[PDB]
């Protein structure tokens, strides 16, 4: 009855006390919009388990007898045997199936919640902003009365059938999707986003084609991608909330998630956030579409009647019991820590690198994109001193450890116990990783002189061996693209910034004839190791380097120096001086199949254009059919291995080739 | 073994990754024998 009561759904007299806030948050609401989200979340988690949770690739990931460096969050979390990890994933599948149907919904929520967060914390490199969100939406829904409408719990239990839910089941769910949107909009106020650097390639997609009619493509990436994703994420939960702007807001966030379903392969994120945006609507909206259909159809649909009263709400005439005070407490406390954990990065400073905090829980999607130039992992034997070199990615199943100091300390520790199986007694492992974030200068992210096995990492101390991101060389990025545009189709360039006192030992391969180093800023001293000859360069001086030999670039400036490697691959150039000599004589013997393996690939990448959409889609459902069939058949192999036992290997072999069959 | 590299390939500097989107997983060090150890001759 006031102006604010029609606008926010409550007046300030409902916030006058704790009892009036418990009464407001446990106000009886229609169960219908909460229980269509329960289906659409529990159905998109049934699909997510063989695809993105890794049930279909569980035999390749959690295989027994495999030397592997794992990255759990808590290091005491060890994965089970592969036979039991197929039971964790079929408990999580029955949990997402009983959350979808609403069958034993309190039991089926903790059958999905508990093995999801076991699997989620068992790999820090599988953390996304959506796989974190699906474990948040399944955490809230454990406590919500989502089986109060359109469930088989309504059919079995008669007092759960079409009964009222409290208001806090929506104020948490709307408050979560507002926090997902709005905090992502102030993570995108970074200088890499408002200047048009993160997702600079994204406007070259074909889905940004109508914006090219009015703007340039230089300005389509700046306005539509960067400022259009800022001013949508900043104001999505403001548009969806209020009644005057919801239909404008529902259209802008339906388009924003139908674009991101094709621009990126992020799992079910674009369909979970599409199924969540109708929680901001009026909670009666499934009943308002049930009534619009023909008359005998609604006996397969849920009931269109008014909801019966429930014990879970606070009604007007009732003193609120202990359950109703645990819903006004779960709403305020959890939406406080959902506003805090994207900014809790001053607390967990051991997880802090060039970007703040560990990835997954901060809603900074696409804000920071990396490109690695060089990883050099150098062990050193404990009883000999043999300075040897490891492969860059030996026992890891991921490449996220080279960005994060917590994972590099996990990789260096795991390599300290795995290398004695390869006659390295106690290694001293040094990581030399060159990352450039958002088209910047390539620099070392970690110090290459620190022994990471004995280096000190703790979760709440800022790490000593992480090099600072040189943000005073971020003005240079307009000049670096000017140099990249100045080059022809043949020469490539690697821009590199190095710290004082450090050097870069590069081995120019013999394929790279005519390579050279031009100093842009600072003062380096290029050593040629084969001749043992130095040459000090200053700003603007070029210097040619030999192919097939070693050279070292010693930084001798008191400030960080910057240079570039303008190289050309004269081996593949002389290969295309012969293959582009060979094709013109074709329309008139090691090299002839290398021409033919490129005329081979010219056949099938062109019929990527010449295939129809309906058979593209038919092949994509075949792929999906095979990823849902292998995940079902390799589960039954490992579910027989626990009940009936494990048979002979020749009979295990017959089933796995049967499971790996294309359908 | 295959867990090591020489000092000509580990020292080659020349030779966009957003962390949000969701493959190799079988190019491991001792994969094909530890697969046939737990499974059959697949
Ligand atoms: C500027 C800030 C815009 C911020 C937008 C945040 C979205 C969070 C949604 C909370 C909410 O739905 O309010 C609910 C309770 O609200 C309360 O219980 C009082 C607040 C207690 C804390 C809840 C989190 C805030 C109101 O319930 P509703 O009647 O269903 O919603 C209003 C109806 N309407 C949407 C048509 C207007
Ligand atoms: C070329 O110059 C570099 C830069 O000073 C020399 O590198 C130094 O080498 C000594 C002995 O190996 C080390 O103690 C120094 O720490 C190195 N300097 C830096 C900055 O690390 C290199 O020896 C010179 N080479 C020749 C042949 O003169
Ligand atoms: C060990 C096996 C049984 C799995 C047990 C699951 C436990 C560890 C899971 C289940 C529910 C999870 C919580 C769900 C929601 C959140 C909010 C999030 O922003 C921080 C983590 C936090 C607080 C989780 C902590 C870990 C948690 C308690
Ligand atoms: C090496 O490449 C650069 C790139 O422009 C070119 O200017 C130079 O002439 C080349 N030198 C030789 C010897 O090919
Ligand atoms: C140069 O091109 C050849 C292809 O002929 C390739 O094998 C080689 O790796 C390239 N050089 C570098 C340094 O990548």
């Amino acid at each position: 009855d006031s102006r604010i009561g029609k606008l926010l759904g409550f007046e300030w007299t409902d916030l006058s006390s704790w009892r009036r806030l418990v009464t407001l948050l446990n106000r009886p609401t229609d169960p219908a919009s909460l229980a269509v989200f329960r289906f659409l979340f529990g159905f998109l988690m049934v699909l997510d388990i063989p695809q993105e949770r890794g049930l279909s690739s569980l035999d390749r990931k959690y295989l027994d007898g495999l030397d592997v460096c794992r990255f759990p969050l808590l290091d005491a979390l060890r994965p089970l045997p592969l036979d039991w990890m197929y039971l964790v994933y079929t408990i999580m599948f029955l949990g997402a199936l009983g959350m979808m149907l609403g069958l034993c919904y309190r039991i089926s929520c903790v059958l999905f919640l508990l093995p999801y967060w076991y699997v989620f914390l068992l790999d820090k490199t599988s953390w996304n902003n959506h796989s974190y969100l699906y474990g948040l939406l399944a955490f809230q829904l454990t406590f919500m009365d989502a089986n109060h409408y359109w469930s088989v719990d309504g059919l079995l239990n008669a007092h759960r059938r079409n009964a009222h839910v409290p208001l806090w089941n929506y104020a948490v769910l709307r408050g979560q999707i507002f926090i997902v949107y709005f905090i992502a909009g102030v993570k995108k106020l970074d200088a890499d986003w408002v200047e048009g650097y993160s997702m600079e390639y994204l406007s070259r997609h074909w889905l940004f084609s109508p914006f090219k009619l009015l703007l340039s493509e230089e300005l389509t990436s700046l306005l539509v991608v960067h400022w259009g994703g800022l001013l949508l994420d900043l104001s999505a939960g403001f548009l969806l909330f209020f009644d005057v702007s919801r239909s404008i807001g529902l259209f802008f966030v339906s388009y924003f998630h139908c674009m991101n379903s094709q621009l990126f392969s992020i799992g079910m994120f674009s369909y979970v956030m599409l199924a969540s945006s109708p929680l901001f609507c009026s909670p009666e909206w499934p009943r308002k579409l049930v009534s619009y259909c023909p008359r005998r159809l609604q006996q397969l649909l849920p009931l269109k009647a008014a909801p019966q009263p429930s014990v879970s709400c606070v009604y007007k005439r009732q003193k609120p019991g202990l359950r109703h005070q645990l819903g006004a407490a779960f709403t305020l406390l959890y939406l406080l820590e959902q506003l805090f954990l994207p900014y809790s990065h001053f607390l967990t400073q051991g997880y802090n690198n060039w970007t703040n905090g560990l990835y997954g829980y901060s809603w900074d999607m696409m804000v920071h994109s990396r490109s690695h130039q060089h990883v050099k992992i150098t062990y050193r034997d404990g009883r000999t001193g043999e300075l040897g070199y490891l492969n860059p990615g030996v026992f890891t199943q991921s490449r996220r450890w080279k960005d994060h100091a917590d994972m590099l300390k996990q990789y260096a520790t795991c390599l300290s116990r795995l290398l004695p199986k390869y006659n390295v007694t106690e290694p001293q492992i040094y990581f030399d990783i060159w990352v450039s974030i958002n088209d910047r200068f390539q620099q070392r992210i970690f110090d290459p002189r620190v022994d990471i096995v004995q280096a000190a990492w703790s979760p709440f101390q800022r790490t000593s061996w992480v090099q600072p991101l040189l943000m005073d060389l971020s003005p240079w990025r307009a000049k670096l693209q000017e140099i990249k545009s100045s080059l022809d189709n043949h020469t490539e360039v690697v821009f590199i910034a190095d710290f004082p006192g450090l050097h870069l030992e590069n081995f120019v391969s013999e394929d790279l004839g005519n390579t050279s180093i031009q100093l842009l800023q600072g003062e380096v001293t290029v050593e040629l190791v084969a001749e043992q000859k130095n040459q000090t360069l200053r700003e603007g001086e070029k210097m040619q380097l030999p192919a097939g030999e070693y050279h070292k670039v010693y930084t001798t400036s008191p400030s960080p120096s910057c240079y570039m490697y303008v190289y050309v691959n004269t081996t593949e150039l002389a290969l295309e001086q012969d293959l582009a000599y060979l094709q013109e004589l074709k329309e008139k013997t090691p090299l002839v199949q290398t021409f033919l393996r490129r005329q081979q690939r010219l056949q099938e990448i062109e019929r990527r254009r010449n295939t129809p959409f309906h058979e593209r889609f038919f092949r994509f459902l075949l792929r999906k059919l095979y990823v849902f069939r292998r995940s079902f058949l390799m589960t039954c192999i490992s579910l027989r291995n626990l009940i009936l036992g494990r048979p002979s290997l020749e009979q295990l072999a017959q089933e796995v080739t049967y499971a790996n069959l294309r359908p | 073994g295959a867990a090591f590299v020489s000092k000509q390939e580990g020292s080659e500097v020349v030779k966009p990754d957003p962390l949000e989107p969701r493959d190799e997983l079988a190019d491991h060090i001792g994969f094909q024998e530890a697969y046939r150890r737990f499974y059959g001759p697949v």
